[PDB]
Parts: structure tokens; sequence; C-alpha cells
RNA sequence: UGUGGUGGCGAUAGCGAGAAGGAUACACCUGUUCCCAUGCCGAACACAGAAGUUAAGCUUCUUAGCGCCGAUUGUAGUGAAGGGUUUCCCUUUGUGAGAGUAGGACGUCGCCACGC
RNA sequence: GGCGGUCGCCUCCUAAAAGGUAACGGAGGCGCCCAAAGGUUCCCUCAGAAUGGUUGGAAAUCAUUCGAAGAGUGUAAAGGC
RNA sequence: GAUGGAGGUAGAGCACUGUUUGGACUAGUUCAGAUAAACUCCGAAUGCCAUUCAUUUAU
């Protein structure tokens, strides 16, 4: 769609040379894009599950799983199997058009720049975003939402050292300091 | 005035058959909790882990692999 | 709670069967495909009101 | 008095010594050993009798070495009750010592104050005692 | 992350399969391999650790077709050629696949041919 | 010979470090029309393929850091037969460890297919 | 002797490396539960730790890397997996 | 007497669970040293079960 000509036409040969790449095998690339809500919030009101779900797919063209329990505390009134929050994950072209709504019109909908901290890779590659809210986007309203809930992002991709994946992120987009 | 005093009834587990025996077909071979012994060629298990012959042969308590078991019937 | 019964045929009516179940659980009645001697046949027993 | 925190067993039995020891028979952190060469039971109350005598004779401290730890309980019934029901309640700590088992250790000091320190401990104990000082190996400083 | 190759994961289901399945000489072992490009057979007896007969999928001569009927001429060759040497009662071993696919037409071929299973 | 497959033998067969390789084969890789699939996702499983590449799996070869297999002689115990106080200790005769070591070891045996 | 406790059944130690073995010896459980928590066919692999991530804190829920078992097994403990 | 076998005791060991002493360290793992009846990576002597076996013997 829009990136795989960008790959094969501006950032493979990039980064093919930036690091002496004896085969293109070895470039990396964007695996998957998995997206989290932590609700914690259906011990007390049923119906917070619901309106995550309802926003979370008014995103993507996708209905969400549903996370549960996994084990029970009581700090949360936490039984096993209490349907906690949902998620998501994205392949193939829903992840570039996601992630150009992410750079190119969602994103700087949000204030005061700082865009991308860079504590933020975990040591081995991979990066994970981060949302207050959920007004940020052109697929959700104004009116309908009622919590300042935002969701969490995680986008892994198939690189070694992190700057490797530092330079493949900044050459698509996501606005880094 | 002490609360502790009182057991089970033993069970006499163990091997019923001695290796290089002759046997008859259904004979039982070791009484045990789990597979302590496993079965091998011509054995069967129990509903309680009893180990028995299917055939009438000899036994032969042998080695399986690096750290378990097993009895075999062999018939002449 | 739990409780015996007894399962009973539907074409020759002859208590066949011995059984459990927990009453609360099971409110209505239990209903098998068992193999009636009489009959020498699958037939659906049922259990005794 | 050295007591165990958090037995898993209130009770248990006592035999059967035997004596040799199995465990610690050469010095390993100090200078100097007080070595046993007979077989007993040595209690809580021994132990910090001799402890305090040894410490006290050594102005300028030094250290000491303690490789001696109750791990066994008592139990005792009482006057006037007659033969017959479970044990009785638990009344004191012990270790069992075998022959061979060096039990302190010192060191910073020189000979004649750690000789007398270790000659005032063995007197508060009930069985016999050698001194012995580390040999000869492949490094002993 | 780390793709793990395949072949192992259906290795481990293989050792599950075979602690039923097993040949002898009356009843030999039907295997069967499956790679990107082609399927084989073997027909394997194992007191004594042999083979007995075997046709390969794109290897001598098959083709005619590159879909899944590739697999339904192996199945009829090994069929042929193993009713050739006295045989018609061998076990099926899927490998670590499941009995639906392109495995599914050589086994099928296999039960026209002369193969009891 | 080389490679694919499928088997026996207690890892002496394993783990980690390092190198090399695409002849066929093995793989990654490319797609979802059709058989089938996701408690979301063609990721997997299923199928249609053959642009691209030896980077990763795979194969071969070097390495005794981790595991594994370890003798010999000395002890501890203990069959029989005897002696002191009998808590415990000792002497004859037979058996003999666990530790700790010298050494081994980077597999070995077999069937099928194709290529040289 | 009385007062106190105990009286059938299961698991461990005592128990001396087959089986068996006392004491008002040392520790615990049972008098049920499940219509699936039974049968069978396919498929799957745990507990933790470290790193990042908005509410969210040590610890709810996401992603990666180490991880032979340090988990689970309706219910006591042993033997099994 | 010879041959095969089942089984965890006397040792002694710290891989697992309890109990425990010194030292280095740091998050803000390590080096040594002990211990057990209901601990075990290990493991005897003897006893026990067998055998178309052998030599004496009489059950
Ligand atoms: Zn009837």
């Amino acid at each position: 769609n829009r990136l795989k000509e960008k790959y094969i036409k501006e950032v493979t040969p990039s980064l093919v040379e930036k690091f002496n790449y004896s085969s293109v095998m070895q470039t990396p690339k964007v695996d998957k894009i998995v997206i989290n809500m932590g609700v914690g919030d259906a011990v007390s009101n049923a119906k917070n599950l619901d309106k995550a779900v309802e926003e979370l797919a008014l995103i993507t063209g996708q209905k969400p799983l549903i996370t549960k329990a996994k084990k029970s505390i009581a700090g949360f009134r936490l039984r096993e199997g209490m349907p906690i929050g949902a998620k998501v994950t994205l392949r193939g072209e829903r992840m570039y058009e996601f992630l150009d709504k992410l750079v190119t019109v969602s994103l700087p909908r949000v204030r005061d720049f700082h865009g991308v901290s860079k504590k933020a890779f975990d040591g081995r590659g991979n990066y994970t975003l981060g949302i207050k809210e959920q007004l940020i986007f052109p697929e959700v309203d104004y009116d309908l939402v009622d919590k300042v809930r935002g969701m969490d992002i995680v986008i892994v991709t198939t690189a070694n050292t992190d700057e490797e994946s530092r330079e493949l992120l900044a050459q698509l987009g996501m606005p880094f300091q | 005035s002490t609360s502790n005093g009182r057991d089970s009834e033993s069970k006499r587990l163990g091997a019923k058959s001695a290796d290089g025996q002759t046997v008859t077909g259904g004979s039982i071979l070791y009484r045990q909790r789990g597979t302590k012994i496993y079965p091998g060629v011509n054995v069967g298990i129990g509903g309680d882990d009893t180990l028995f012959a299917k055939v009438d042969g000899v036994v032969r308590f042998e080695r399986k692999g690096r750290d378990k078991k097993q009895v075999s019937v062999y018939p002449v | 709670m739990r409780v015996n019964i007894t399962l009973e045929c539907t074409s020759c009516k002859e208590r066949n069967y011995l059984t459990n179940k927990n009453k609360r659980n099971n409110p209505d009645r239990l209903e098998k495909q068992k193999y009636c001697p009489r009959e020498r046949k699958v037939t659906l027993h049922r259990e005794t009101k | 008095m050295l007591v165990p925190k958090r037995v898993k067993h209130r009770r248990e039995f006592r035999g059967k010594m035997r004596g040799e020891a199995k465990g610690g028979k050469e010095v390993a952190f100090g200078e100097w050993g007080l070595q046993a060469t007979e077989s007993h039971w040595i209690t809580n109350r021994q132990i910090e009798a001799a402890r305090i005598a040894m410490t006290r004779y050594m102005k300028r401290g030094g250290k000491v070495w303690i490789k001696i730890f109750p791990h066994k309980s008592y139990t005792s019934k009482a006057i006037g009750v007659r033969m017959g029901k479970g044990k009785g309640a638990p009344e004191g700590w012990v270790s069992p010592v075998k022959r061979g088992k060096i039990m302190f250790e010192i060191a910073g000091v020189p000979e004649e104050v750690a000789r007398e320190a270790l000659r005032l401990a063995s007197h508060k104990l009930p069985v016999k005692t050698k001194i012995v000082k580390r040999e000869e190996m492949g490094g002993e400083s | 992350i780390t793709k793990p190759d395949k072949n192992k994961t259906r290795q481990k289901r293989h050792r599950r399969v075979r602690n039923k399945i097993s040949g002898t000489a009356e009843c030999p072992r039907l295997n069967i391999f499956r790679s990107n490009k082609n399927i084989y057979a073997q027909v394997i007896d194992d007191v004594a650790g042999v083979t007995l007969a075997s046709a390969s999928a794109l290897d001598k001569e098959i083709s005619g077709g590159t879909k899944t009927e590739t697999a339904a001429a192996v199945g009829k060759l090994v069929a042929e050629r193993a009713a050739e040497k006295g045989i018609k009662k061998v076990v099926f071993d899927r490998g670590g696949y499941l009995y639906h696919g392109r495995v599914q037409a050589l086994a099928e071929a296999a039960r026209e041919n002369g193969l009891e299973f």
C-alpha cells in the first residue's frame, strides 16, 4: 500500500547501507501492532468494558478480544476470570493504515509536543507508545465519550540492536523528539 | 491424654513374581502407587497401577532408557 | 442435595439402572439412551417420578 | 541462648551419637582451634558460658567463631507424674558433638592470650579437649 | 521475535502419534513426508528397521498437474508398487499433520488401488 | 561420495563459543481466488505458487568453559568368629562405598531416495 | 480403679533397604463431590524474573528475552505425571 | 555354591525441602563451613524371591 513502496524505494537501500547488510533478508521490518486497554473497572460497573470495546472498534475494523483476570488478588476485588480489558492485534495492511493515521493525522492533536520518549525500547528493538485519552483520532466523536481514558500501544519489529529500530521507526514517521 | 493414635491397614505392596520365573496368563507381577515400574512386552496395567501378564512365559525385569524400569514376559 | 435414583425404561417399563444426581443442579429428570436387557436394544430410559 | 527460629517438628528422637565427627575437623577461619576428644551433648547455656569467658579475656578484641549450633530439642515430664501418656513438653536445646569436632576458633591475638582463653573456655564444658593450630596445606598464610 | 521452525513443532506431534502406531512385517507402516514443494511416502517395518517400497512426488514421473493432484498420483504409485511385494495390510502414520488436505489425497488413492487400512 | 527422509542404542549422543555452505534436495520468502481457519488477527493451521536469499533454521567442521561416563588404592559401614566398661570402644577373617581423583568424550550402528 | 480421652476407615514416620510388626508413641484426613470435574478425537504448555507502557499503585491487563518444572493435578499425605 | 532380580536402611551428601555460621557484595548474586525421624544427586554388608543348575542330606 503506502509504505511497501516506501520500504523498497527509500528505506531498504538506506538501512542496507548504514549497517552494510550483506543480504536484504537482514533488513528489519514491522511484524505486529498490538493495542491494549487496561479497564480494571468491570470490578465495579459491568458496563465499562463495553465502552472500551466500542471505542477500540471505532478505531479499527475488528472486534477486540477480552482479557480476563488470570489470577485473583484481593487488593482490587479480583477473583479469577473476571473480564478486565480488551486487546487488538494488527497485521499486514491494518498496520500500515494505522501507522499512517498515527503519524499524519491523529498524534499531533496531542499538545505540548514531547513526541516520543527514548527510554521506550525494551533494550531489544521493539517500541511501545502511550496515549492518555481517546479524542486524538478522527474515528472518535465529541459527545459520545465520557471518560478520560486512553490506550496502550506496542509496535514489535525484527531488530537486534535498539538503534536499528530507532532509525527504521523514525524513518517511517513516529515524530520522536 | 494424647491426640495421636491411629493408622491404616498395611497394603502388601511390592513384587509378586521373581525374575526368571515362569508364569501363567493373568498372574500379578507388581503392586504399586503410580508407575514406579512400567509395563513392557506382553504386560498390562490395572486400574490402580498393578501390572499383570497377558501370556504365559518368563518374567524379566529390565531398564527403560536412563532412569526407568520395565517388566516383560517372553513365551518359550 | 445429592440423591440416589432409578432410571426406568420407556417402552417395556423396567427399572434397569441405579445412579446419582444433584437435584439443585439438575432440577428436571435425567434422560439417557441405555441398553435395555429385556428387549436387547438401546432405548430411552427415564427417571422415576 | 541460641534458639532455632521456626522448627518443623515439635518433638523428636534423641540417639545415637556413636562418635566420629562428620564435618569440621580442621580450622577454617581462625588461627587456633579447640577440638573435642570425647562425645557428648552440648547445650545453649554451656556455649554461652564458654563464649563469654573466652571474649572477656581478650581486651582489644580479636575475633571468635562459634562453630556448633543447637538444632535438636529436649523434652521432659514433671515430678509426681506416673509413666504413660505422650511425650513431655520441650525444655531446652542441644547439639550432639562427636570426637574430632573443632568447636571454637580465635584470631588476631598472639599465642598466650589465645591459649589462656581456650583454657578458660574448656572448664565450662562437659568434654575433654585439645588446642590446635592451622598446620600445613598449599596455603596457610 | 523468534519464529520457530515448523518441522520441530511437527516432530513433537509425530512422536505422540507413534506411541500407538507401529509397523510389523504383516502390517507395515505407511509413513508420509510433506515438504514445501513435494510429498513422499515409504512403507516401513520396524522389527527389522527397513523399507519395503516407496514413491516420491516429483522425483520420478508423476506430473500432469501442480495442485493437490500431485499427491493422489503418489498414493496410487505406492499402492501398485506395494501390491507388487505382496502387501495389503498397512497402518497409516499421518506424520504430525492433519488428516485433511493433500495427505488425505495420498491416503485415499492408497485405499483405491490395493492397500487395506 | 553429498543431501533429503525414517530407525535402534543410558547425553561418551547434550549446552555455549567459532567458522563455512546452496549442485539437486530442505528452508525462509510471495499471495488469498477455491478446501479449511482466528474465542481479534491467512500470526498459526489450509491451500495456490516460485520473484527474491543464504541472514535465520538445516548440514559440515574447530573448541573440553557447563553438563554427562568415569577406574585404581585408601578410608566409613558391615556377614562370621572373640575381648574390655558395657553409654561406648578394640582385635582377627570376609565384603566395601559416598567423596576425591588418573582417564574418556564434540557420537556410533542400519535401511530407502536422488544427485557425483 | 475413678475423672480425662479413645472405640470403624485412609496417608506418612517409628519399621532394623522383600512382606509383616507394639505402646494412653510422633503428625494429618474421611462418613463426600462432579451430567462434567465422565468417554473419545483434534490441538496446546507451566511458576516466576528482568525491560519498557496512560490512568495503575510493588502487585489487575499488554510486548520481548531467560526459565525441567521452582506450577497444576475436586478434596489429607505419600508414590506418580 | 553359581547366576539373575525387587527394595532406599548403615554410611555420607547438600541437587530438593526445613534448621544454620562467617565474608564479599548490591536492588535499593557470590566464596567458603555445617545439620536432619517424618530431607536425598547417591548408596553397602546381610537378609528375601527365583532356576528342567550343582554337591551333600531327609524330609
Ligand atoms: Zn424396555
